[PDB]
């Protein structure tokens, strides 16, 4: 309340705090008037950070995964450093027979 | 316009999938004229949607403007309505568009859908001119996806999800109501005369449920109480609107300067005339109060008020 | 015994599949089948898969969605009626009621 922040900023703060009940009770309320392309960005940020409860909450609050997920957004989701450590980079190195330059964007063809 | 509408065949009917909330809920729908014969509507709802004749008809009326109900009151209303419409084959006639009491019915069905089997046959009779996306429904005979995202500045409304069937009526105009009241009333009248499976000779029993309301809910209650078969109504006390006015009038049977409630035309308004035409037949109206009086359960209140 | 039964049931698939590829003639007469493969060298409706139309595919998809929904609902209803969950919920409600 005292941050003088709009609904996207309140949602971003709740995402950073990993408190979903605060967004459930205070943020997602009648007549909040999210701007265009705000819930989609919230879905992308909650998808990167591995916040399953926030993804479920956004799904229940309007955003459809058929219209959100595109080629560019999926390619972005494959190249994030936020979240638990994975083993995708070593797999891409093995498939690409080595010689992998540092700071290389992983394309969907390499995922295939 | 001076009622200059082209008579054209229906170009919008099929199934809509509600992309949105975490459910996969289909919904049949059809676009029909503002004045169609109820025999055709009954035939469509029986032979084409594969639905049996109901043993109970619940007509839900309420306010169009969005309101809110305090907790421990909506959870004793929605669950009661769900139990009453699930223990018996019932058709929950509703407005259809996601606003007002329709939102409450929708979330009541959402609460039931995650904790029990079966489906509640909810039929939403909504005017065609208020849907915020007329497109994506103009598709014919095939499944058409539909988004439940609400745009604040669209000056329209969206079809409420969690409804099993829809009947969309249009009179040519777009953006205003008034194209479904006559159709809904005539459909209820024509279905109330339909013979139930018992061979005594009685039609199916219909009932009315009132939550919140306005200056028009009193008129439709008066119309319900004056039909050739009387139709009992059930009102709620915690709404605060004209339903609570009916609750206040139920007490002190038979303080006239109390009409200055400022809800609609604060002073010198002619609603007391129809409120006096009502309460003369105060043998059908049943008032539900949470813990103040008997019948603490809505399902008990609705069924008892019908016998 | 149990491991052998499981492994034999698994290898039944390989046994069935290896006879769906062998030539129809036995090894003493298999030379004729190999000659035919020479003629076909210069030249799966069933057995593995089952091709279906779009409406049948949609019916199967709806059936599978119904099955997974029923599975999750049954799992939740079975978990919520266990003795341990009932005891835990009763203990928490009793503690809160005592405080109240």
């Amino acid at each position: 309340k005292g941050a003088n922040a709009s609904a996207p900023d309140q949602l971003s703060l709740a995402l950073a705090w990993n408190r979903v009940d605060i967004a459930r009770s205070q943020i997602f309320i009648y007549g909040q008037q999210w701007p265009v392309g705000s819930l989609e960005q919230a879905m992308l940020d909650a998808l990167v950070l591995d916040r399953v409860d926030f993804v479920k909450l956004l799904i229940e609050n309007g955003v459809s995964m058929h219209r959100f997920l595109t080629i560019s957004r999926l390619e972005e989701l494959y190249n994030t450093r936020h979240g638990p450590s994975n083993t995708l980079y070593h797999l891409v190195r093995d498939v690409k027979k080595g010689n992998l330059p540092p700071d290389y964007r992983i394309s969907l063809i390499d995922i295939g | 316009i001076s009622k200059h509408t082209q008579l054209s065949p229906t170009d919008a009917f099929g199934t809509i999938e509600f992309q949105g909330g975490g459910h996969s809920n289909k919904a049949m729908y059809v676009r029909v004229s503002f004045d169609t014969k109820p025999d055709l509507l009954l035939h469509l709802m029986t032979k084409e949607w594969q639905l049996e004749l109901p043993k109970l008809l619940i007509s839900v009326h309420g306010g169009l403007q969005n309101f809110e109900l305090q907790p421990k009151l909506k959870q004793v209303f929605g669950k009661g309505l769900i139990k009453a419409a699930m223990t018996t084959g019932a058709w929950i006639f509703t407005g259809g568009v996601n606003t007002g009491v329709i939102r409450h019915v929708g979330d009541a069905l959402k609460d039931h859908a995650s904790k029990s089997r079966g489906k509640i046959c909810t039929i939403g009779i909504a005017p065609w001119g208020i849907v915020e996306n007329q497109e994506d429904l103009i598709g014919r005979d095939v499944v058409r996806p539909y988004q439940t995202m609400s745009n604040p500045m669209s000056k329209l409304t969206v079809l409420n999800s969690m409804h099993s069937h829809f009947i969309l009526a249009d009179n040519g105009t777009t953006g205003k109501y008034g194209a479904e009241v006559k159709l809904r009333r005539q459909l209820e009248k024509h279905i109330s005369l339909q013979k139930i499976n018992t061979r005594i000779g009685q039609g199916v029993p219909v009932v009315a449920l009132i939550v919140e309301g306005g200056p028009n809910v009193i008129s439709i209650v008066l119309e319900y109480l004056r039909d050739t078969p009387p139709v009992p109504v059930v009102v709620c006390d915690g709404s605060g609107r004209a339903s609570d006015i009916l609750a206040f009038g139920h007490k002190y049977s038979e303080v006239t300067i109390q009409k200055t409630f400022t809800y609609t035309r604060t002073q010198a308004q002619h609603l007391f005339i129809i409120l006096m035409e009502c309460m003369k037949k105060k043998e059908l109206i049943t008032v539900f109060r949470m813990g103040s009086e008997g019948h603490q359960d809505i399902d008990l209140a609705i069924l008892t008020a019908l016998l | 015994k149990s491991i052998s039964n499981q492994v034999w049931k698994f290898q039944r698939y390989q046994l069935i599949m290896t006879f769906h590829e062998r030539p129809v003639l036995p090894p003493p007469l298999i030379i004729f089948s190999h000659m035919t493969m020479i003629f076909q060298h210069v030249c799966r409706d069933y057995g593995l898969k089952l091709f279906i139309t779009d409406d049948e595919l949609k019916k199967v998809h709806d059936f599978e969605e119904q099955c997974i929904e029923e599975y999750f609902r049954e799992k939740d209803d079975r978990f919520n009626s266990s003795n341990d969950e009932r005891i835990r919920v009763t203990s928490e409600r009793v503690e809160n009621m005592s405080m109240r």
